[PDB]
């Protein structure tokens, strides 16, 4: 297999390359390694940053919401997950 | 537009 580290690089370049369906494959698998313990310079908060933008542009909606969600239980002055956050919850009305 | 924003890069 690659490293959590790699495979979260692997997730980036898809995204920088406007590919967000590699961009989710990739960064599912980081949470897995990362749920399963693995040693990582990567935080769990970074990954749902990538995560969460990647599903909305495929039109995952609520799950887009329910990443948001996360990214900013662990990222609490992330301000734009918190625009992003108000965008989702007007959007789907979950305010 | 209205939307999200992602990470820069």
């Amino acid at each position: 297999m690659l490293s959590v580290d790699d495979c979260f690089g692997m997730g980036r370049s898809a995204y920088n390359e406007g590919d967000y369906y590699h961009t989710v494959l990739w960064m599912e698998q980081v949470l897995k390694q990362l749920d399963a313990g693995e040693e990582a310079t990567t935080t769990k908060s970074q990954v749902l940053d990538y995560l969460s933008y990647a599903v909305f542009q495929l039109g995952d909606l609520h799950r887009a919401l329910e990443l948001t969600r996360r990214l900013l239980s662990l990222d609490p002055s992330h301000e734009r997950a918190g625009g992003n956050l108000r965008y989702f919850e007007q959007l789907l009305e979950e305010e | 537009p209205p939307g999200p924003r992602g990470p820069p890069g």
